[PDB]
Protein backbone atom coordinates (compact mmCIF):
# COMPACT_ATOMS: atom_id res chain seq x y z
CA UNK A 1 0.00 0.00 0.00
CA UNK A 2 2.97 2.34 -0.47
CA UNK A 3 1.79 3.57 -3.89
CA UNK A 4 -1.86 4.00 -2.94
CA UNK A 5 -2.14 7.64 -4.04
CA UNK A 6 -1.48 6.89 -7.72
CA UNK A 7 -3.52 3.68 -7.63
CA UNK A 8 -6.46 5.61 -6.15
CA UNK A 9 -6.46 7.99 -9.15
CA UNK A 10 -6.12 5.07 -11.60
CA UNK A 11 -8.96 3.18 -9.91
CA UNK A 12 -11.21 6.26 -9.87
CA UNK A 13 -10.67 6.91 -13.58
CA UNK A 14 -11.20 3.25 -14.52
CA UNK A 15 -14.32 3.09 -12.33
CA UNK A 16 -15.70 6.26 -13.96
CA UNK A 17 -15.13 4.72 -17.40
CA UNK A 18 -16.78 1.46 -16.28
CA UNK A 19 -19.79 3.37 -14.93
CA UNK A 20 -20.08 5.34 -18.19
CA UNK A 21 -20.00 2.09 -20.19
CA UNK A 22 -22.48 0.46 -17.78
CA UNK A 23 -24.96 3.34 -18.22
CA UNK A 24 -25.57 2.25 -21.84
CA UNK A 25 -27.30 -0.91 -20.55
CA UNK A 26 -30.08 1.17 -18.95
CA UNK A 27 -33.21 1.93 -20.97
CA UNK A 28 -34.13 5.00 -18.82
CA UNK A 29 -37.83 4.19 -19.07
CA UNK A 30 -37.80 3.18 -22.74
CA UNK A 31 -38.84 -0.23 -24.05
CA UNK A 32 -35.22 -1.25 -24.71
CA UNK A 33 -31.67 -0.04 -24.19
CA UNK A 34 -30.63 -1.04 -27.74
CA UNK A 35 -31.15 1.59 -30.43
CA UNK A 36 -31.27 -0.94 -33.29
CA UNK A 37 -34.13 -2.82 -31.59
CA UNK A 38 -36.17 0.38 -31.32
CA UNK A 39 -35.36 1.39 -34.90
CA UNK A 40 -36.34 -2.07 -36.19
CA UNK A 41 -39.48 -2.42 -34.03
CA UNK A 42 -41.22 0.97 -34.17
CA UNK A 43 -42.48 3.63 -36.53
CA UNK A 44 -40.58 6.97 -36.33
CA UNK A 45 -43.40 8.82 -34.43
CA UNK A 46 -42.99 6.53 -31.39
CA UNK A 47 -39.37 5.55 -32.04
CA UNK A 48 -38.70 9.29 -31.78
CA UNK A 49 -40.09 9.23 -28.23
CA UNK B 1 -64.75 -18.69 -28.28
CA UNK B 2 -66.44 -16.64 -25.59
CA UNK B 3 -64.38 -13.97 -23.86
CA UNK B 4 -64.40 -15.73 -20.46
CA UNK B 5 -63.21 -18.94 -22.17
CA UNK B 6 -60.95 -17.31 -24.76
CA UNK B 7 -59.07 -19.72 -27.00
CA UNK B 8 -55.27 -19.55 -27.23
CA UNK B 9 -53.39 -21.08 -30.16
CA UNK B 10 -49.62 -21.48 -30.39
CA UNK B 11 -48.07 -20.34 -33.68
CA UNK B 12 -44.63 -21.87 -34.21
CA UNK B 13 -42.22 -23.39 -36.76
CA UNK B 14 -43.59 -21.50 -39.75
CA UNK B 15 -43.16 -18.37 -41.87
CA UNK B 16 -45.78 -15.71 -41.13
CA UNK B 17 -46.90 -13.23 -43.80
CA UNK B 18 -48.30 -10.27 -41.87
CA UNK B 19 -48.56 -8.15 -45.04
CA UNK B 20 -51.79 -9.96 -45.99
CA UNK B 21 -53.36 -9.13 -42.60
CA UNK B 22 -52.44 -5.44 -42.31
CA UNK B 23 -53.36 -4.66 -45.92
CA UNK B 24 -56.67 -6.53 -45.59
CA UNK B 25 -59.68 -4.22 -45.39
CA UNK B 26 -61.70 -6.73 -43.35
CA UNK B 27 -60.36 -5.63 -39.95
CA UNK B 28 -61.92 -2.50 -38.47
CA UNK B 29 -59.53 -2.40 -35.49
CA UNK B 30 -55.78 -3.02 -35.83
CA UNK B 31 -53.87 -1.60 -32.85
CA UNK B 32 -50.28 -2.74 -32.31
CA UNK B 33 -48.40 -2.09 -29.06
CA UNK B 34 -44.62 -2.25 -28.77
CA UNK B 35 -44.12 -3.08 -32.47
CA UNK B 36 -44.85 -1.30 -35.72
CA UNK B 37 -47.35 -3.07 -38.01
CA UNK B 38 -45.16 -2.54 -41.09
CA UNK B 39 -42.04 -3.90 -39.35
CA UNK B 40 -43.61 -7.30 -38.69
CA UNK B 41 -42.15 -9.06 -41.75
CA UNK B 42 -38.65 -7.77 -40.95
CA UNK B 43 -38.58 -9.36 -37.47
CA UNK B 44 -38.36 -12.97 -36.34
CA UNK B 45 -40.48 -13.87 -33.34
CA UNK B 46 -40.46 -16.41 -30.54
CA UNK B 47 -43.51 -17.49 -28.48
CA UNK B 48 -46.25 -16.38 -30.86
CA UNK B 49 -49.76 -16.76 -29.42
CA UNK B 50 -53.17 -16.02 -30.93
Amino acid sequence: SALGKLQDVVNQNAQALNTLVKQLSSNFGAISSVLNDILSRLDPPEAEV
Amino acid sequence: ASVYAWNRKRISNCVADYSVLYNSASFSTFKCYGVSPTKLNDLCFTNVYA
